[PDB]
């Protein structure tokens, strides 16, 4: 059975990193764990990892938006950024706006690595399941 | 009662099965000797139509902070939202109802589907406020009781 | 032989959902069918699904652009959105403009599921094979 | 052992196509070669190919940005574009700005194919390893 | 005649093969006893140069709605497009030729590669129209026949 | 000295291993009969903290063209950058220090973390230049030596 995860936005998020829905809707989680915003790798190897986050707001002020996927484990007391995108000057001041950020690539990960997603502006995030998500699979 | 085509997994035989009603899903397909068996939607899930799904759908509509529940999640339908009082729906957002400035009055207040509508105050009426409710009101008839110090405008009452 | 599809934009599209080119150019289609805008799954399982659409126009008026990948089958008479992106306030009024939307993730799909792509503004889509496409593969 | 590559931005790039980092940092290269900006395929078959490039600048003038993944081999003396995105009217004139372009899809590739990434405006590219990258894997 | 290196798949022997000409592809590589065999591009595909491709390339250039075919798809080349009459090419788009407003006249019309060029009308000439073709014309010499009611401007003829 | 939990790969036995210090990594875990063995960071890599990594981290911070090295890559830390002279850091960019226009003078020059600060010249002072260094200077006292032709402004000295 294939190690795989696809999780969807969780509205609850009060803090960083984001939390994700792991049980309901169009989600998958098999041979990989979810713990406090984090996907926990249990088998060392190559995985393709991806995330999309959907940002939007009533009235643009071009607050920089940042989206990062990062790794943490016990062996070092500091995170490693695996992928990241930043948006600046993305809308016309004062208008309703919306834009997503997409990240996906391959990484060698180790057992007990924990992966997380971070964002600059939690309040601009929209959490619909089809719009905002975080997933991976073992190659 | 609607139906669906189904091959027995045991035999391959071609059967006509009855579908399950809103609020249920297919728990066991029909076979030669028994009909379809439906089970009840579990919490947070739903089926709104006759179906032959093998599990219910999740209530995946959630109400943002400027919205409220117009209908609840229920075994027979997803949740639905609308804009809370004070807001209206526009291109997926819930926007604040506009205010009509001084000189203009409300001819229709905001609803969940429409913004406030304003007219410039017509002759003999005024509105002194930026307000999403205040309508144009007639000037006081000073003469009808003093004499006028200053005639009213569309934004200021008549002064005595 | 690997179940796989990569289809490219079809200029013809007069309607929703989009139609796709399945035979010519840099395309693939193997163990998966194409029927009226739709990729038809024939083997239940996990697939990574992706789509890109390229939007552009002479004179921006910031018409909202929406891009969705969705699923339909006979078991329910209503579609399910698997992924979606929306763009609003993406260009400066009156300028020539261009932007793409990218979607990709993993899904468990069933035999006889039909997948489609939808868009808000058919007339803003550009159909060059390298710019606009829709594909999947079985993990 | 899985054929795979994930390379990261190289600051050095003085010319087109871009060059990539193949040894240091969060990179992978196995059963695929890197030669002068190019990933060299050594086993015919299906690969998923992806690239992200991160663009940014102090003062927007809406110079068109283009990002392409392309293939070259000895059999024809002209390149083939596999995927491409273009951005126009993406920022507000005179502001600090940033935006990425993401491309990923499946392709059938042949032994001795060389893959490259191209961009319109080399000077607007940022080369941080987590922001700008180019990779593939054999399905 | 250009050539290419090829190892026999039967033996591994190192051979020099002849390439195929535009309008063809390699159908069968050369081997010790026979030369390369080329076949003809099928419909909608092409090879423009000597090659050793194993199939032809698709004519993947298509003409949008403001474009027309400047060259057809053909076994020896892809299609190529240009802007239809009235439009010019700019940063991948086909833009409408500009009009020169009143007060200005056309000194070069639009082509497929250039926009309309305008000058402000020089003394003694006018243009009264917003037009992508109209040139500055000399004022009528009223006196040359009445006397002038109003001298001409760059946008209006001289009135008699 | 910090420690970490480790199961022997030979036995599965539960051991407490010592971690490696900044500038090193774990080359061989501890086992029942020997302690952790650390090796030294190779070139271009680093470990800044006690760790149990199995290889060092790459110095992946690089200095763009408007930046300079504030600290070097070293076995015990990554490189760090700041803005070169003349620039300041803002939202990830290195921006040019502003100039104060005529009529305004510098009250704090630019640093790597701050932009130039300007005041409008106060009475009796001027600045005639757009300058990121020039401060407001007092007007010459003409009378203190001629008599005044023109009183000074905030942008021009007093003329004699
Ligand atoms: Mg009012
Ligand atoms: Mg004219
Ligand atoms: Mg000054």
């Amino acid at each position: 059975l294939r190690k795989v995860a696809h999780l969807t936005g969780k509205s609850n998020s009060r803090s960083m990193p984001l939390e994700w829905e792991d049980t309901y809707g169009i989600v998958l989680l098999s041979g990989v764990k979810y713990k406090k915003g984090g996907l926990v790798i249990n088998e060392t190897g190559l995985y393709f990892v991806y995330s999309k986050v959907y940002f939007r707001g009533q009235s643009c002020n071009n607050l920089p938006l940042s989206h990062k996927v990062y790794m943490r484990n016990s062996k070092y007391p500091q995170d490693l950024v695996m992928m990241e995108g930043k948006m600046m000057s993305y809308c016309t001041t004062g208008q309703m706006w919306a834009r997503s950020s997409y990240l996906g690539a391959v990484f060698n990960l180790t057992s007990a690595d924990h992966l997380y997603v971070n964002v600059s502006e939690l309040s601009l995030v929209n959490f619909e399941e089809s719009q905002t998500f975080f997933g991976l699979y073992k190659l | 009662t609607p139906t669906y085509p189904w091959r027995d997994a045991e035999t391959g035989e071609r059967l006509v099965c009855a579908q399950c009603p809103p609020g249920t899903f297919v728990q066991r397909p029909c076979r030669r000797d028994s009909p379809t068996t439906c089970g009840p939607c579990p919490p947070r899930h739903y089926t709104q139509f006759w179906n032959y799904l093998e599990r219910c759908r999740y209530c995946n509509v959630l109400c943002g902070e400027r919205e409220e529940e117009a209908r609840a999640c229920h075994a027979t339908h997803n949740r639905a939202c609308r804009c809370r009082t004070g807001f209206f729906a526009h291109a997926g957002f819930c926007l604040e109802h506009a205010s009509c400035p001084p000189g203009a009055g409300v001819i229709a207040p905001g609803t969940p589907s429409q913004n406030t509508q304003c007219q410039p105050c017509p002759p003999g009426t005024f509105s002194a406020s930026s307000s999403s409710s205040e309508q144009c009101q007639p000037h006081r008839n000073c003469t009808a009781l003093l004499a006028l110090n200053v005639p009213g405008s569309s934004s200021h009452d008549t002064l005595c």
